[PDB]
């Protein structure tokens, strides 16, 4: 379908493939264990 | 008696540029031999520098409706607002089209406007839309109206770009008012008579 | 139980692993990348060993791992197999998916081990896979013999034992050189490493 | 509805955020790497 | 959606929630709501407790309580359905499913438009006229 192909082309031109791969490649923050053994987990709503 | 644009007419696309608060008329130009990209030719300093209008002229080869163009791709008409028009470069015999490529003129979402060898595909077709509210879709286009051109392939406006110091033309998402100016009409022309923009030879002595 | 682990599990069981399941048939000619798949399989299996996994997450991991292992070269998911030969005989709740994987693998790639040529281009075993498969068969048989009867588990385990028996050559000669000083680095019960 | 929404969003390119405008935008990977530093800078992530 | 539930069974979910009464919010905590499933009988995993709690505080109101367990109790629905498979038609005992009996199936439930019933043979793979009761509705999806 020509309209579907055109829409996909526009959407594909809007966002580069590299800009999508890099975001996936961005690392996460792992929770850490302190000297006590308590779980020091950073807040979900404050980070990536 | 208002005059109406129809197919087989030779026209030039003009855009108004306001640089350093100075209105300047620019024409869409291309040199189809060796440079498929399109540029702009100034036509406001004609009293000091003559413009190269030999390459700024385009011919309205065809004017089909949106559905007609769609069924074309699936398998003298007066221009009405909303039709898809085919613009043929007069000098190069090429067709104006969206190149689907960019020269990275800051705006990464814009696509370059150039010329294409063939008429196949949806890149060579542009839709004409009314400028202000005194016109409507289906109403016949006047010789002194501003027109908005949208590429069928990319749904991008024929845009005048102020990106760098110079001025560019490309298919972007910001609209620019283009004024179509009539150059000549083939039907009303007279065969064997001098017309403007003719390459000719001046036979002086005894036709030799 | 950390929120980051819970969200990462949701992400990898909702968007990442289903995408790999959908693009699984593209894992055919991956020979030139041997370590990448040998790491992906180990990571997937370790995640499947998880305790906080939900039913839907576990099912998604099962389907994804089966789809991935169903298209690889028979010589290629070997490291996953010697990891697995240590976890199958326990016959716990998590053992069912490895049982299904072994059954599918030995039903598909049976010519790799039994007939000396088998797969013409793929090759045959290096006798290390043969020793591993014999050890797996004997361990599974002994564990099932000394295990109490759970009838679904036995119905599932029967095709695995049958497929391994059919895949092993009937005149395979038990290696006289028993593996001396078997490396136990990752081969551990306590701690996994 | 998707074909109408896409056309509306490309007609109004300001809907894509200040980093996907095209003129001077750093992209998307560079956009969400600036945020992964704002979220850690306390003087730029909070009400100050 | 209340279509999955019925006015019959929705009662018992109220008296179970009325066991703790006091306008719903009071004394309905994560541990408290873990006990109302015990009245019903189903035995959810510990992970299955807070995995649903956070999907919608500790205090869970009745509209939240209904909207939660509505989505997960649409289950074990084939226990009664398996009886229905052999009761709708073909009680002759020969075990041969006729194509003529399949004509009750096409009847468009809101469409009243024909010739797609013929496509229903086409999308049915001839992989071995004979299609099993439960299977005829099964392989098309998932």
């Amino acid at each position: 379908k020509g309209e579907a192909i055109r829409i996909r082309s526009i959407l594909r031109s809007l966002i580069p493939l590299g800009d999508l791969v890099g975001v996936i490649s961005i690392a996460f923050q792992m929770p850490t264990i302190a000297k006590d053994g308590n779980v020091v987990e950073p807040d979900m709503s404050a980070g990536f | 008696e208002i005059q109406f644009l129809r197919t087989d007419d030779e026209v030039v696309l003009q855009c108004t540029a306001t640089i350093h608060k100075e209105q300047q008329k620019l024409c869409l130009a291309a040199e189809g031999f060796g440079n498929r990209l399109c540029f702009l030719e100034s036509t406001s300093n004609s009293k000091n520098v003559p413009p190269d209008l030999s390459i700024c002229t385009f011919v309205l080869e065809q004017s089909l409706s949106v559905r007609a163009l769609q069924e074309m791709l699936a398998n003298h008409r007066t221009l009405l607002y909303g039709h898809a028009i085919l613009l043929r470069h007069s000098y190069s015999g090429m067709y104006l089209c969206c190149l689907s490529t960019s020269r990275s003129s800051t705006d990464k979402l814009a696509f370059d406007v150039g010329l294409q060898e063939d008429t196949t595909g949806e890149a060579c077709w542009w839709t004409i839309h009314p400028a202000s509210k005194q016109r409507s879709e289906g109403e016949k286009v006047r010789v002194g109206d501003d027109l908005i051109l949208v590429s069928v392939s990319s749904e991008r406006y024929l845009h005048l770009s102020y990106g760098n110091g110079s001025l560019h033309v490309d298919a972007a998402f910001q609209q620019t008012l283009w004024s179509v100016a009539p150059i000549s009409s083939g039907s009303e022309a007279a065969q064997g008579y001098l017309i403007g923009g003719d390459v000719l030879r001046l036979l002086h002595g005894h036709m030799d | 139980a950390t929120d980051m682990a819970l969200a990462l599990n949701r992400y990898l069981c909702t968007a990442v692993l289903p995408l790999l399941t959908r693009c699984a048939p593209l894992f055919a000619g991956t020979e030139h990348h041997a370590s990448l798949i040998d790491s992906l399989l180990h990571t997937v299996y370790r995640l499947s060993k998880g305790c906080s996994l939900t039913k839907a997450q576990r099912d998604s991991i099962e389907v994804c791992l089966l789809s991935i292992c169903g298209q690889l070269r028979p010589s290629m998911m070997q490291h996953l197999l010697r990891r697995l030969v240590f976890d199958v005989p326990l016959l716990n709740e998590h053992a069912k998916m490895p049982l299904k994987l072994l059954t599918n693998h030995y039903e598909r790639c049976w010519k790799y081990y039994c007939l000396p040529g088998g797969w013409g281009n793929f090759g045959a075993a290096s006798e290390e896979e043969l020793h591993l498969s014999r050890k797996l068969f004997w361990g599974i048989f002994d564990a099932l013999s000394q295990k109490k009867y759970e009838q679904e588990l036995f119905k599932l385990a029967l095709p695995c034992l049958s497929a391994v028996a059919g895949a092993l050559p009937p005149d395979y000669m038990e290696s006289n050189y028993v593996s001396m000083m078997e490396k136990q680095s990752s081969m551990d019960s306590e701690g996994n490493f | 509805n998707a074909n109408v929404v896409v056309r509306l969003l490309i007609r109004r390119p300001e809907c894509f955020g200040p980093a996907l405008r095209g003129e001077g935008g750093n992209g998307l990977l560079a956009a969400m790497e600036e945020a992964i530093k704002i979220a850690e800078d306390p003087s730029r992530d909070g009400p100050s | 959606m209340a279509d999955q539930l019925t006015e019959e069974q929705i009662a018992e979910f109220k008296e179970a929630f009325s066991l703790f009464d006091k306008d719903g919010d009071g004394t309905i905590t994560t541990k408290e709501l873990g006990t109302v499933m015990r009245s019903l009988g189903q035995n959810p995993t510990e992970a299955e407790l807070q995995d649903m709690i956070n999907e919608v505080n500790g205090t869970i109101d009745f509209p939240e309580f209904l909207t939660m367990m509505a989505r997960k109790m649409k289950d074990t629905d084939s226990e009664e359905e398996i009886r229905e498979a052999f009761r709708v038609f073909d009680k002759d005992g020969n075990g041969y499913i006729s194509a003529a009996e399949l004509r009750h199936v096409m009847t468009n439930l809101g469409e009243k438009l024909t010739d797609e019933e013929v496509d229903e043979m086409i999308r049915e793979a001839d992989i071995d006229g004979q299609v099993n009761y439960e299977e005829f509705v099964q392989m098309m999806t998932a």
